[PDB]
């Protein structure tokens, strides 16, 4: 029930290590039932902003006249 | 164009030869409640067309002196024929709503309105004493009410009023005005257009709620550059407010409410 | 959490295309970039957005209440739970509307001597109990309610790591609601003015209960006082509807201020 | 449309929501030197975006008494950040040009101002001496000159002005201004446009020349129709000249040229 | 990090090759070995230069700061973040123009009574809490501050292990500088001599922060001390250009010297 | 998510565990999702120091006239 991720390795060892294989991977078990119990995963998602940026009924091209 | 629209909703039409688009708020179209995220078990009514229409609220004037103006949605329209009918008559109602705001003038004008509606839009209150507006006065109808240019704590202990004391640059809860608009909005610039139009779906952390406890939009609209003319110190136009309820549904039936007032 | 598009070299226009221009009375941000209106060059972007998400916002551990016991009826203290006794959390969450999330609760646990030369006591054991909206309050240091049998509790023995657990989501709604713009109770016609009012804002009386926290030991005549700090945050983060932050003075739970009213401060309009 | 534009030069833009087009100088687009059109034999300089920007030369007020107003180019840019260095550092120098005039009003005035791009524009002088102007006379820099409405003789013989004297009528040199329109040009008519824009190519007899010695182009600007306003005989209304280098590139360097002045 | 290369056996010569002359003029070191000046005999080489890696050099816990708190406004204490407080450290990263690295910080916490006779007081905890440049600083051992919603906070239980976090390439440079030859004002033309003036060397008036520690139990009038003493090791390390270590000194957080100017004894020039 | 590597043993016991087998490998298993977390691997490698013993423009032959 390992759950094997990848680092977002900042700064690198003078090591191959530091580029590839395990060592820049990391390890996570789950060993409570309650999905509370668990740690944040922290990958992620964004999203369009869209919805506050341009909540726009008809949608328009910043290189065409806004005012049509 | 941009500028020329219609809307139809039941019997009612509105016509607009000078908008600036229309907004649809967080992008989301009102829609009804689905079956998956239903929670009353009885079949709801759905008045459609009998409340699903353009209601025209009371004019207001536009003043060098207005500070600005709000009102709470469903209570704005709690009087209002048949959607108003069967708020009372439910224990819980939900509908979304397309607000258009109407302003004209002329080319020699000048001023810009700012009109935004905001989920969940608590107002602060007058005394020392947290929460204590009334549910009379926080419910003014369709009259709304209005923005003040300054903070005034009511001291009378023995006739409180309280009411509200909503400070128009403090947004009337606390925060700056100028960061209103992260909330929908549309700003009416009498030299480009003559109103705002915005549609609202229901926005709630429940799929229905009781509409007579709970307000679920607010629409604020405040003056962002002063109204002026010519050279006429004295000059006023209306401020015609015009809502139209959508995808309205009922659960609850039982005998009607009402409301203290006053 | 992810990256930024690339800047793409820009050369000279001449044209019909005006993204300059713009028309903001429609409620809309225009989306410039920089090769819009200068000539740019090719720049391949590496920074991101990783430390902004939602949830590393939160991911941090405030403080949200101090409860203190004099272990010599302050033999224990009842804390209403609430966010709202402190400010740094409360504003954070304020950015939003609504919001739907796990809890975890870290206690930071101190003590000490009133007395700098009198009394001696072997090491405290507390007992922090949750009491959810219905169960009995305890009236006594040492009454029945202590035996927990379905209540949680947490026996934390001072000088331990601090005692940290976790609660799921336990709104009775879709999500927590951090503004409520209306009443628990709509007064009717013709009711007495006592009747049928309510606070502005205000849900259940009793949202989530309390915690009644306790030394479990038998009080020796020495002056002692502990102190109980609740670290709570936030993860598994999910927010709704941004709002613009607080910028004058909290007046308690509610949108209302009284003093801090003037934020800002001078500067010349032609000053830099 | 052939209204609204757009121009983005280096970190500089111009946009316009009331242009009439935009004229290309005998329909050549400004371009470096070909190997086959190639003189001196050094590496060029082409400072690209340091020199190749928008660059606002001082604004000058229209009345109802205007005659008109001249600048030599590349002349009037010599001071002009990094353009201006280049063009003293280098013994040769080649450049093209986007020059943007700017006029704005309102509904209720009228005027009408040509503006003409001339290749060599030999202004006339002020004396019976030939060719008398002197150097610091013949360029002014970024403020320019003036035309007259009048032709009137320097007679100080103890200490001629050695000036031009550009008669408006007679185009400052001598041709009948209406004829003027044979060179590229615009209008900017008050009920029309508030601009004109005009790119210019190198025009020469060379690929490459001294910018200190030699003009290679022009700008006039006449008062077609005189401004008018409502009933003000008082109206002013301003006129600023930006005009930005190129293809810009510069041979023969040197120490700096410092050139006598005043 | 690896192996040397064999000796390999060399006999006499007699040649136009002559490795032993060379002209140091061109800036470059003549690459001899043994066998190039003398005869050699095949020796396989098994030393290795695993531990002068720039990583083994660095690999060990230094002290770069002691932080003194006395329980009886000392209640708490600020440390402006950095590791030219001590010598060892700053003597070592200084053979370095430029680094790029992870920060491992160990906190070694002590504390004792200052009376020998008198006093008592109950097991401390303390918050060590990062204020990054810009956060509010505290100004009580026990104002709003220290509620780190934001900032991290670290609570350590006197007696347990020592406390230890790690920290990422932190800098807003692509290397840390070990030397700024600038200042990060330009006096220009005109301005009042007051103006534009800014240190030899400096960057940004507060770097990397701060450290702010206070005891959080309640104070008792016993008079007690406590020192935190910071340690810190570079871990996953990468230094470019090397410079000849100091020879005299520090003076400071420059370069500036004043006192030990004669560094080297005496010898005689023909003496063994 | 393991990584197993070899030691270099040093004093050898008198075992053929000293010369062979996972008795002369070591495992590691990163815990934290951020690369600073991480433990120095130290299989670091070296370089050639001719950028700054021999920063010479045209290389020369130590057997060759430096100055020629
Ligand atoms: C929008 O932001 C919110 C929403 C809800 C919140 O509190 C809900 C809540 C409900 C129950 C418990 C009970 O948790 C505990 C238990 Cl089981 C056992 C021991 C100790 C505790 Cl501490 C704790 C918090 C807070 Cl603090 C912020
Ligand atoms: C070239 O050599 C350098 C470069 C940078 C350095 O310091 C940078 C630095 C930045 C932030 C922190 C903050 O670290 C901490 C945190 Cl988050 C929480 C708790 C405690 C600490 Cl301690 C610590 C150090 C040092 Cl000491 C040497």
């Amino acid at each position: 029930g390992a759950q094997v991720s990848s680092q977002k390795v900042g700064a690198h060892e003078n090591s191959n290590r530091a580029y590839g294989g395990s060592t820049i991977n990391y390890t996570t078990i789950n060993y409570y039932r309650d999905s509370a119990s668990n740690a944040a995963s922290k990958q992620d998602f964004a999203q369009d902003p869209s919805k506050f940026t341009e909540p726009i009924k008809d949608v328009l091209i910043k290189t065409a006249p806004t005012l049509n | 164009s941009v500028r020329v629209m219609q809307l139809t909703l039941g019997n009612s039409t509105i016509t607009t030869q000078e908008a600036a688009n229309s907004v649809v708020a967080y992008g989301r179209w009102p829609e009804y409640i689905k079956d998956s995220e239903a929670n009353p078990v009885d079949q709801p009514t759905e008045p459609d067309v009998a409340a699903c229409r353009f209601y025209t609220l009371d004019t207001v004037t536009w003043r060098k002196e207005s500070r600005g103006w709000w009102w709470k949605l469903p209570d704005a329209l709690k009087d209002m024929g048949l959607f108003g009918q069967n708020m009372f008559y439910h224990y819980l109602g939900r509908a979304g709503y397309t607000v258009h705001v109407q302003c004209n003038a002329s080319k020699f004008h000048q001023g810009a309105l700012g009109v935004f509606a905001v989920p969940e839009m608590c107002l602060a209150g007058d005394s020392t004493t947290h929460m204590f507006t009334k549910y009379e006065n926080a419910n003014p109808g369709e009259k709304g009410g209005e923005f003040k240019g300054s903070f005034t704590l009511d001291t009378n202990a023995t006739n409180p009023a309280r009411n509200f004391c909503p400070v128009d640059y403090l947004f009337g809860s606390g925060v700056l005005a100028g960061n209103a608009f992260v909330y929908p909005h549309q700003i009416i610039n009498l030299r480009t257009n003559n109103c705002a139009t915005l549609v609202l779906p229901y926005v709630n952390s429940l799929s229905i709620d009781s509409m007579t406890k709970h307000n679920n939009w607010g629409i604020a609209i405040l003056p962002l550059a002063p109204l002026d003319f010519a050279t006429e110190s004295s000059t006023e136009i209306p401020i015609t407010l015009t809502i139209a309820p959508m995808c309205c549904e009922f659960n609850g039936l039982r005998n009607i409410t009402v409301p203290r007032t006053q | 959490a992810n990256n930024l598009p690339d800047t793409q070299s820009s050369g000279p226009a001449h044209s019909k295309e005006t993204p300059a221009l713009t028309a903001v009375e429609t409620g809309a941000t225009n989306p410039l970039v920089p090769s819009d209106t200068v000539q740019t060059r090719h720049v391949i972007q590496k920074r991101t957005r990783s430390e902004s998400t939602v949830e590393s916002f939160f991911a941090r551990g405030a403080c949200v209440a101090i409860i203190e016991v004099d272990n010599d009826s302050k033999l224990f203290s009842v804390w209403k739970i609430t966010y709202k006794d402190t400010v740094q959390l409360r504003r954070k969450l304020e950015f939003f509307t609504y919001s739907r999330f796990d809890m975890e609760f870290t206690f930071v646990v101190t003590s000490n001597y009133t007395d700098a030369n009198n009394g001696h006591a072997l090491n405290q054991v507390y007992q922090i109990m949750y009491i959810p909206p219905g169960a009995p309050i305890p009236g006594k240091w040492n009454d029945y309610t202590w035996q927990t049998s379905s209540n949680p509790s947490v026996f934390y023995t001072y000088g331990a790591p601090p005692a940290r657990i976790s609660v799921p989501y336990v709104g009775i709604a879709n999500a927590y609601s951090h503004f409520y713009d209306g009443f628990a109770k709509v007064p009717l016609a013709g009711q007495a003015s006592t009747e049928g009012d309510s606070l502005y804002g205000a849900a259940s009386l009793n949202d989530f209960g309390s915690l009644a926290v306790r030394v479990v030991n038998d009080h020796n005549p020495t002056k002692l006082t502990s102190k109980i700090r609740v670290y709570m945050k936030p993860k598994h983060v999910r927010v709704w509807c941004p709002r613009p932050p607080r910028a004058v003075p909290y007046y308690g739970p509610g949108v209302d201020y009284k003093d801090g009213l003037a934020p800002l401060p001078g500067k010349g309009l032609t000053t830099y």
